[PDB]
């Protein structure tokens, strides 16, 4: 289920 | 705190096999970040044309390797800023897949 989209969230998202 | 990047780069496994030189963390909602893909279409740093700049300023944190940083002992500098973010988007739904830069 790991995608480029999820990868972005893992690396850059921090709400 | 100044500890933010040192802890985050580690926990996010961005220091696992290498010391990832630079990484930006966005402190906005996922929806607001995803929405950038429907905003100002600009050229990516590498020249590719699927990058998009946010119309408004976003709260971010810049993590940068210190001069003494060397794998496996990584070390980072924390810099808080409020800039427009630029991301590369692709796919359906059209969402960010790369963080290009900030302006």
């Amino acid at each position: 289920k790991e995608t480029a989209a999820x990868k972005f969230e893992x690396q850059h998202m921090d709400s | 705190s100044s500890n933010y990047c040192n802890q985050m780069m580690k926990s996010r496994n961005l220091t696992k096999d290498r010391c990832k030189p630079v990484n930006t963390f966005v402190h906005e909602s996922l929806a607001d970040v995803q929405a950038v893909c429907s905003q100002k279409n600009v050229a990516c740093k590498n020249g590719q044309t699927n990058c998009y700049q946010s119309y408004s300023t976003m709260s971010i944190t810049d993590c940068r390797e210190t001069g003494s940083s060397k794998y496996p002992n990584c070390a980072y500098k924390t810099t808080q800023a409020n800039k427009h973010i630029i991301v590369a988007c692709e796919g359906n739904p059209y969402v960010p897949v790369h963080f290009d830069a900030s302006v």
